[PDB]
DNA sequence: CAGGATGTATGCACGTGACCCGTGCCTGGAGACTAGGGAGTAATCCCCTTGGCGGTTAAAACGCGGGGGACAGCGCGTACGTGCGTTTAAGCGGTGCTAGAGCTGTCTACGACCAATTGAGCGG
DNA sequence: CCGCTCAATTGGTCGTAGACAGCTCTAGCACCGCTTAAACGCACGTACGCGCTGTCCCCCGCGTTTTAACCGCCAAGGGGATTACTCCCTAGTCTCCAGGCACGGGTCACGTGCATACATCCTG
């Protein structure tokens, strides 16, 4: 078996533009997206543990991976957009 | 086989070039031009086909070329 | 006939609007060819592979030009010579 | 239940979460790390697919392909940015000449 | 502490001073004179300052042949024992002061000239030949000497002692007692011409290396034993085996011919799977 | 133009008389009995004023470039044995000419290597003899104490299978009291030895390299081979490296090689190298091949040899 | 009185040659403040992350002042420029 | 804590451009030195800052200058 | 008390081994041993990264040569390798 | 005996193999691994520390400072390919310059 | 040539700065042993790349004309470099105080792991 | 849309990585007095940057001719992908002891001050 994000990838377009659609070409991009930024976080992330003498990885290192990794702007609703997906996700 | 540099044709660099919004183009270009991209090719392919000698294979796949230009410090998408 | 760079606009415009590859397909895959026989004979390359090093040969080079062209335009100059490339790549890192 | 659904996220907190099992990223992954990773995974999703779909608007195209994907985060200064290195297949550039060139 | 540790300094230096003084009390030199050397002058002189009998005795009178030292820029003897005047008939006087190359016969002193030169006396400069010398009391103008030593430091020269090895083989070993017999190794190329050849088949065989080097066995070997001999040749090419040829006779220097006995093989280089050389080993009988 | 370098050379010249004083401690200390190294200045010169002491004292109350130039061309060794035939001392020259070590020999009796038939030659000529030395006269000196004689004597070997095998020599020598009374001799072999095996290293360790084709001809040879074999890379290069090899080890080696093809990489087997000196020196080497890269076929072979003991190659 | 230039080789065959710390030591300290406070307030540092600080940036202004240097030769010019630090920046991507 | 830019003195950037082999210096670029030395230094301290933060830390440490720098492709010897 | 690791006795051991008249400054030691960590974290996680393209899960000698002949010059890489490979066949041997 | 010893390496083969099993680079680490490693290790540190001596004596110095590492790794091109982007305390530079600067 | 006066250089003693040996010592490396998962291997298949055949054609190669751009040479003046006196704040060497770094010990909430259930995801 | 999992999730048991409370000392923070090299401001001179003219030859635009590239078709079979079994390699476990490391004491390299004699030079 082979797994891709194209399923999730589309759901998200149609939130925010439900009049469009998307090529297998740009869906390729996506998908490469999404593992690159995965890499990077996942690989900061264990850095900022290794660091720190930690074994475990949090929220903590992801939120400072975020931080360090993206642009200000993102950076500030990437982290809001964590804070709320992890409250609502330990509330229900 | 050999002299397929040659078959990067004065018109090919042109567009190339147009792309990068030059709107003139010395004549030494051309042969300069041949040189940095074999140099180019020379720096993937080494290292695509080292990737593809430590998996033991014969048939080199894109897969290759991403991680030789991802260690290179350039990143491809859309190619798996 | 216009007078020359009105026809360089406009192919800048053109090619920079494209998005489809600029060299030829098959002279770049002897060329591929040639070069990888160095490292290992007998090789096989898949066509996406082909694609891969082609899209990536003609993003750093056209990125290599805008430099270049940044160069020779700092020299209050329009053509591009061999030293503005150099410069450019000397600066780079290479 | 799915816990993207807790979270109230599209993408796969389960799959999110074996990958950072994987990879020997760490010992340990907290059970809180993948939901927060999610959330900004398809948060950066949403901010570039919202982009490209307004490029693909101004060409007046009701599908996004690479060149949508390549202007829209060329464009963006903080997706240019945070994407810089990146390169786009069939991305193309960004239509941008240098004044000194045009006729005067 | 900063006070401690000054005044450990201190104690250096006094212990310094104290044994630089007490050095000078053991130079004869020092002590004789009168002013306060000075710490640099006190250890030069110090250094400067700073059974073999009975062994020598014991080697001497076990000594044969003769010891000489020969200049490697000119062939100019340096010196040489008074046993010479033993072998070469030769007095010191004669020849200190003489090239070697006066002595030497001339097909020998190319030899020589490439042995003296250079490549807990070292085994690097370390050269061994044989030559022929002029004698004093004369063919037989010259004797063939066996010249071992080693190169030395202003003027290079080779210090070696040359002996003169009787052709005739002295004590035979008694049936009773296993003893080793004289042996030497030579190797052939396929035709039988010498491609290799050692000092101990130059005194076993009298012929000097150049003169064995180039030529064929079968120009030595006896008609007798060549047909034999010819056999174990044809025979041994075949293989990787040794072969051992019977008792044969083979042609020396001096025109006689001597009792020999040899274990053959062919060398295969296993690189290539060819024959490099025929190896021999040769025994007197 | 503008005057420098004023305090450089003042501060020169206060660094060049420490280096002064530096120099001479190393060559006072150089020379001490008893040297170790990470000693103090000062324990240097306590040492240096007990050896001058020592020095002195030795030298009032009191060669081997020659010895040993001496013993080669004779082929022989010095051996020291007890009036009951023990040997107490022999010289390492006695490994290159009958195979045995300085260990093999010291405190074993002599006719344990001397023909049963032939004892009594030996126990007569310790035992007739008897002096008793004034104060002013060596020994040594004594035409009473020096004796001439000869006997065969056994030789060692590394393969025990061997049939035992003795040599003739001549023992020409004087006897001396030690604090019971020894003869010692120069022993020379009546059998002359034109060519020797080197026994043992003159230093603990040393190495040379060099490269070989897929023929095994030399492709290079370093610096530190001639002054080990005694030949310069030009008289080596081109040719095949099995004319150095001695014939019993040539089949050996060929072995040791087919397993170097077969794997690449090993070690060799103990085989002896002829120097341009003619001594058969001892060695082991290991190997690698380095491969084409266009396809990854053997190019050449890099080879790295040890010089290694009699005692080592008998050991394994 | 020195020729113009030969001063400046002077001082560069002078500062090349050293390995010392050119800029002031205790305002490079204070600087680093000025900027920390931004982040955050009240906040403490060690001695030696200053150096390490001071180090960094001294070699990255002498590699962009070299960079800035070869720009403005190109340009056939001696005197640098802000035009020829800003192409040199724009270069490397920063 | 303000104006400390103007600690980093007209001389003192002299004599940084010396080492880097600048033989003549125009009068912008002093300011403009200031200016890209503060961007610079500021991108190392915020993540210099930004590790210390996470390691829940009140002092900056030289580790978090070399991580900061690290990840920045500016690596450097001699502080751990 | 605590006790930490470092390359300084190694260091010191080799240069003895090559240049023994001279030594070492506490700065150039400190140095060396960044220098010794940064190279086995680009060696490690570049054997990392090839097991995870190989969907292996466990390093070895491979892994490291193609590690080492990626991220060294090609006349430092033969040398490594050359190196690695004596190591191990001595070791591997005894 | 130590693993280093069995190599004739020089350099801490246990240390290596405890840090290469640590840091999460892979579930198992091969035995012969931290031996192929340590040898590279000692190789690179070798090559640095002959030229850093040369530099010394180069310049009647005993003793090697931080400007011999840069000095020896500037003007050796692989290791200045190697460490290219690498800066050194107290390291100093190459007295590089420019032909157009010097007097003629 | 002598004697008194001034400076260069030799020689040493001085303590500080850099450095190493010894002694303690314990932590972490090496050895022995096992379990069972990972890797190697053989046997199979059949998808994709290699390679060719043929035709149509745009694209590339080549040639000429002439204007535009690169470049050298010349002159202008002024922004800069070089020298100096004045000043100041950076270095240096202290003193004085304690917030925070860093380690030790306890205990918990936490995630790893496994058996069970179920319905979102994948092939066609 | 239809069929069929087994990946995803639940609910436990289990051992421990990290949070937490606490204490101990370090290095930094804060301040002063004193020294003086670096930093600031000002004056003067011209080398360098800039603008300008004027060659002159290089490249660009266009046309026409010729070549290999694209496109389409085909078959051959090799290599990557897959599944099935064996076994041996290293994580995990327990143990022992010495090598590498820290702290104390002691030693060496350095400049710098000073005494001292010798170089030398001024005038009798």
């Amino acid at each position: 078996r082979k797994e891709s994000y194209s399923i999730y990838v589309y759901k998200v377009l149609k939130q925010v533009h439900p009049d469009t659609g998307i090529s297998s070409k740009a869906m390729g991009i996506m998908n490469s997206f999404v593992n690159d930024i995965f890499e990077r976080i996942a690989g900061e992330a264990s850095r900022l543990a290794h660091y720190n003498k930690r074994s475990t990885i949090t929220s903590r290192e992801i939120q400072t991976a975020v931080r360090l990794l993206l642009p200000g702007e993102l950076a500030k609703h990437a982290v809001s957009e964590g804070t709320k997906a992890v409250t609502k996700y330990t509330s229900a | 086989l050999r002299d397929n540099i040659q078959g990067i044709t004065k018109p090919a660099i042109r567009r190339l070039a147009r792309r990068g919004g030059v709107k003139r183009i010395s004549g030494l270009i051309y042969e300069e031009t041949r040189g940095v991209l074999k140099v180019f090719l020379e720096n993937v392919i080494r290292d695509a086909v080292t990737y593809t000698e430590h998996a033991k294979r014969k048939t080199v796949t894109a897969m290759d070329v991403v991680y030789a230009l991802k260690r290179q410090g350039r990143t491809l998408y859309g190619f798996g | 006939r216009y007078r020359p760079g009105t026809v360089a606009l406009r192919e800048i415009r053109r090619y920079q609007k494209s998005t489809e590859l600029l060299i030829r397909k098959l002279p770049f895959q002897r060329l591929v060819r040639e070069i990888a026989q160095d490292f290992k004979t007998d090789l096989r390359f898949q066509s996406s592979a082909v694609m891969a090093l082609q899209e990536a040969c003609e993003a750093y080079l056209v990125g290599l030009f805008e430099d270049t062209n940044l160069c020779a335009i700092h020299a209050k100059r329009v053509t591009i010579m061999p030293k503005d490339i150099q410069l450019a790549r000397r600066i780079r890192g290479e | 239940k799915t816990r993207s659904s807790r979270a109230g996220l599209q993408f796969p907190v389960g799959r999110v979460h074996r990958l950072l099992r994987k990879g020997n990223y760490s010992e340990r992954v907290g059970a809180g790390a993948p939901v927060y990773l999610a959330a900004v995974l398809e948060y950066l999703t949403a901010e570039i697919l919202e982009l490209a779909g307004n490029a693909a608007r101004d060409n007046k195209k009701t599908r996004i392909i690479p060149r949508h994907l390549q202007l829209a985060i060329r464009n963006d200064e903080e997706l240019n940015k945070l994407l810089g290195r990146v390169t786009i297949a069939q991305g193309g550039v960004l239509p941008n000449i240098q004044a000194v060139l045009l006729p005067k | 502490a900063r006070e401690a540790h000054s005044q450990i300094e201190k104690r250096r230096r006094d212990k310094m001073n104290s044994f630089i003084d007490e050095l000078a009390s053991l130079v004869p030199t020092c002590n004789a004179m009168s002013r306060k050397l000075d710490k640099l002058t006190v250890l030069r002189m110090a250094v400067q300052h700073m059974s073999d009998d009975e062994l020598k005795h014991l080697i001497l009178r076990a000594a044969d042949g003769f010891l000489f030292v020969v200049g490697c820029d000119r062939g100019k003897i340096l010196f040489v024992s008074e046993s010479v005047f033993k072998i070469l008939n030769y007095s010191q006087n004669d020849l200190i002061g003489q090239s070697l190359f006066d002595y030497l016969h001339p097909k020998d002193i190319a030899k020589v000239k490439e042995q003296l030169s250079s490549s807990r006396l070292c085994s690097g400069a370390r050269r061994s030949f044989f030559c022929r010398m002029k004698c004093n009391r004369p063919r037989k103008s010259f004797c063939t000497i066996h010249s071992t030593g080693y190169l030395k430091s202003n003027l290079s020269c080779l210090v070696a002692i040359g002996r003169l090895h009787s052709h005739m083989v002295p004590q035979p070993a008694n049936g009773e007692i296993r003893v080793k017999s004289m042996e030497y190794v030579s190797r052939h190329a396929i035709d039988g011409k010498f491609v290799f050849v050692d000092q101990r088949a130059t005194a076993i065989l009298a012929y000097l290396p150049q003169e064995l080097l180039g030529t064929s066995c079968y120009e030595y070997f006896h008609q007798d034993d060549i047909g034999h001999l010819a056999e174990c040749h044809r025979q041994v090419l075949q293989t990787r085996e040794k072969i051992t040829t019977n008792c044969y006779k083979f042609k020396i220097k001096d025109g006689s011919f001597i009792t020999l006995r040899s274990r053959w093989f062919s060398f295969m280089n296993p690189w290539t799977k060819e024959v490099e050389y025929i190896v021999s080993t040769n025994t007197v009988v | 133009d503008k005057d420098k370098a004023k305090r450089v050379s003042r501060n020169k010249s206060e660094k060049k008389r420490r280096d002064q004083f530096n120099v001479l401690i190393k060559e006072l200390g150089s020379m001490l009995p008893g040297n170790a190294r990470k000693m103090d200045k000062s324990t240097v010169l306590q040492k240096s004023i007990d050896f001058l002491r020592k020095h002195k004292e030795t030298t009032a109350q009191s060669n081997e470039e020659f010895t040993q130039l001496m013993l080669e061309a004779l082929d022989g060794f010095f051996l020291a044995i007890m009036t009951d035939g023990s040997i107490i001392y022999v010289s390492e020259s006695v490994t290159s000419l009958l195979e045995h070590l300085p260990s093999d020999l010291v405190d074993q009796s002599i006719f344990n290597f001397i023909p049963e038939g032939e004892h009594s030659e030996v126990y007569k000529i310790l035992s007739t003899h008897l002096l008793e030395s004034d104060s002013l006269t060596p020994e040594y000196l004594k035409s009473k104490n020096q004796l001439e004689f000869c006997c065969h004597m056994l030789r060692g070997t590394i393969d025990p299978k061997e049939p035992s095998t003795y040599e003739y020599v001549r023992f020409i020598g004087n006897f001396k009291s030690l604090t019971r009374v020894c003869f010692v001799a120069t022993v020379r072999l009546a059998t002359p030895q034109f060519i020797k095996e080197m026994c043992t290293v003159e230093e603990p360790n040393e190495e040379f390299t060099s490269r070989h084709s897929l023929e095994w001809k030399f492709l290079f040879l370093d610096h530190r081979a001639p002054p080990i074999i005694g030949y310069l890379p030009f008289e080596v290069l081109g040719t095949s490296g099995y004319d150095y090899y001695h014939v019993d080890d040539l089949e050996n080696l060929a072995k040791c090689h087919e397993h170097l093809m077969q794997y690449g990489k090993g070690k060799s087997c103990y085989y002896r190298f002829l120097t341009k000196g003619q001594q058969w020196i001892w060695l082991q080497t290991h190997y690698y091949i380095t491969y084409h890269q266009w396809n990854s076929r053997p190019e050449f072979i890099v080879c790295t040899h040890t010089v290694v003991s009699y005692a080592e190659v008998r050991a394994e």
